[PDB]
């Protein structure tokens, strides 16, 4: 649940 | 229709498998190409998701719940749409398609046969890009995650996409007053295939013989 | 609507769990009661399918392919409907209702929780009896079986049932022009929970610790 | 299919 939280935080 | 246009335009650009010439036609070779293609694919997908009208209006959590619940349906949809013009073959990537013999040697005879089941239906329907991109969004919004915080929000995400499918359909396919429904009725098969794969590549995770990247793991274990 | 009226009459009488009162409560008690409910239920399900307009005209091969591929969806839909008016309880039968504590003791906490998810969605949409019977026939026609002979015949069956549901929502729910679709969009969660239930019981089958009758075993096999 | 086939057939 960490990698995907970063990419998502981009926007 | 606005949502359908926006969705065409948001489609992420093609991607290549780039199998490795340093290894011979081996199953563990293949399975690693796919788990590789899939990982690079997943980052592309997380970028796409942000551009779906309204998905950004959610919470980082809801967004993750939906994405980690539907990501494999969205990978399969792409494979399915690419193979629409091919016969009994599965265009996993432009530079990496399969066929019975090939897939049967990679230990995916049954899984990919199911994915060719999808193909056949969409082929028979003459699925369009307009319909494909809208269905893909509808399947992420209609993911059925059991951890959503805001449920009323997610149900609105579904209604705009759903209304977009219905408009498009009523404008473009007035001769089949039931076309939107038929599109919706293929989601059960997708959900089925989607979890059959995730459960399968989860064996191949546990076993340990195939190398996998960080994202394709974090997803293949949630 | 003719089909809907017909499906409403074809709707079978209540079936009972009938757990032995003499036998002390255990996990095998419950699991055996349930498996017995299912064999009797399956018998009824087969005679009911004979009343679905245009089903019986398929071949025996087709009729059986649909049936062995959808039976668990028709069983769960039944449990789900009966539970619409309860809170976190599942009404397998009037004489057999499970709450959390009970489902844990049968080791069906997960399966049951999935089934309550379905409950919530329909509870939320206020699913009517007319939509339930139509939805059930549609789950049978849209079962996605592999071994189907006359594909066009089954696709034709999905379409008369689809149009029947479409008519109902059009005449009965004019305020929600998008209700037929919201109904179809739940078939995916039904497919998922359903195959999760078929797998789980197959394991009870293997562990030999729970006696099951022939029909349930046959379907559980197939 | 044995049982099923019979129930459907009869």
């Amino acid at each position: 649940h960490k990698i995907l939280h970063r990419l998502l935080q981009e926007g | 229709n606005k949502i359908v246009s926006h969705l065409l335009v948001a489609e992420p650009e093609k991607i290549y498998a780039m199998p490795d010439p340093t290894v011979p036609d081996s199953d563990i070779k293949a399975l690693t190409t796919l788990c590789d293609l899939a990982d690079r694919e997943l980052v592309v997908i997380i970028g796409w998701a942000k551009h779906i009208p309204g998905f950004s209006t959610l919470s980082l959590a809801d967004q993750m719940s939906l994405l980690q619940s539907a990501w494999m349906e969205i990978l399969i949809l792409g494979v399915v749409y690419r193979s629409l013009s091919f016969e009994d073959e599965l265009v996993y990537a432009d530079d990496y398609i399969m066929d019975e013999d090939q897939s049967k040697l990679a230990g995916l005879l049954d899984l990919n046969n199911a994915i060719l089941q999808l193909v056949k239906k969409y082929k028979s329907m003459k699925l369009e890009k307009e319909e494909f991109v809208t269905l893909k969004a509808i399947a992420l919004a209609n993911s059925d995650s059991m951890h959503i915080e805001d449920v009323e929000a997610v149900q609105k995400l579904q209604d705009v996409l759903h209304e977009a499918l219905q408009d498009y359909e009523a404008g473009q396919h007035m001769e089949d007053p039931r076309r939107a429904g038929k599109m919706l009725m293929t989601l059960p098969l997708l959900r089925q295939t989607s979890t059959k794969a995730v459960q399968h590549f989860y064996n191949i995770k546990l076993e340990g013989k195939v190398p996998m990247h960080k994202l394709f793991l974090e997803m293949l274990e949630a």
